[PDB]
C-alpha cells in the first residue's frame, strides 16, 4: 500500500512487535532492498 | 556470507568498483555451495546478483564470466542439479536473445544496417537460420552477454 503507512507495511504489528518480532517486522522490511 | 553481506553493500554499489569485487565473491562463494538452512541465505543474497545483473550494463557479462570460470575451475565436482538451480535461465538466454526467427535472409532493419546487403558470413555447416549472430549484434552496442562470447562461455 502507501510508503508510509502501517497496515501492508512493517508498521502494522510494530505496535506489538517482540524480540522475536523484532528481525519480523524487520524481515518483511528487510526483503525491500534486495531486486 | 556476512563479508558478501557486506558485499551487499558493495554488490549495491559502495564506489566506481565494489560492484565488480561482490559478484567475484558472490560467484565464489556460490562455489562452495556447489561441492537446507544456508539455501535461504544463498538466495536472499542471490537476488542482489541478479540485480545487478537485471541492472543493464556489463556487471551482467561478470556475472556470467565468473559462472563461467567457476564450471572451467571445478569440473568433477560441482553435480550437475546445484549448478542448473544456479544457471539454466542464464544459459538459455542466449539462443533467444533474438534468434527465433524463421528467414535470416531478410534484413529486417538490423540496425544501422552495414550488412544487410552482405549478411550470413561463411560457414554454411547449418540446416537452420533464424538470425544467426546477427540480429543482437545489430543494434551493436552490446558488451556482448547477449548471446554473446561471455554467454557462449557459460
Amino acid at each position: 500500500a502507501v510508503v508510509t503507512l502501517l497496515l501492508e507495511k512493517i508498521p502494522e504489528f510494530f505496535f506489538d512487535v517482540v524480540g522475536t518480532f523484532g528481525t519480523n517486522f524487520p524481515r518483511l522490511i528487510v526483503n525491500q532492498f534486495k531486486w | 556470507d556476512d563479508m558478501h553481506m557486506v558485499i551487499r553493500k558493495w554488490l549495491s554499489s559502495s564506489v566506481p568498483n565494489h560492484k565488480q569485487m561482490g559478484i567475484i565473491g558472490a560467484v565464489t562463494m556460490m562455489g562452495s555451495v556447489a561441492l537446507i538452512e544456508c539455501d535461504g541465505q544463498l538466495s536472499t543474497l542471490l537476488d542482489l546478483v541478479g540485480f545487478c545483473c537485471e541492472q543493464t550494463p556489463e556487471v551482467l557479462a561478470l556475472y556470467y564470466d565468473e559462472l563461467a570460470n567457476l564450471i572451467e575451475k571445478q569440473k568433477g565436482n560441482l553435480d550437475l542439479q546445484l549448478l542448473d538451480k544456479f544457471g539454466k535461465s542464464l544459459v538459455e538466454d542466449f539462443p533467444n536473445d533474438f534468434v527465433v526467427d524463421l528467414s535470416p535472409t531478410v534484413d529486417g532493419s538490423f540496425l544501422f544496417p552495414v550488412k544487410s546487403l552482405y549478411n550470413l558470413d561463411e560457414d554454411e555447416t547449418q540446416g537452420a537460420i533464424a538470425i544467426n549472430l546477427l540480429p543482437l549484434v545489430s543494434q551493436k552496442r552490446v558488451v556482448s552477454p547477449i548471446c554473446l562470447s561471455p554467454c557462449f562461455r557459460l
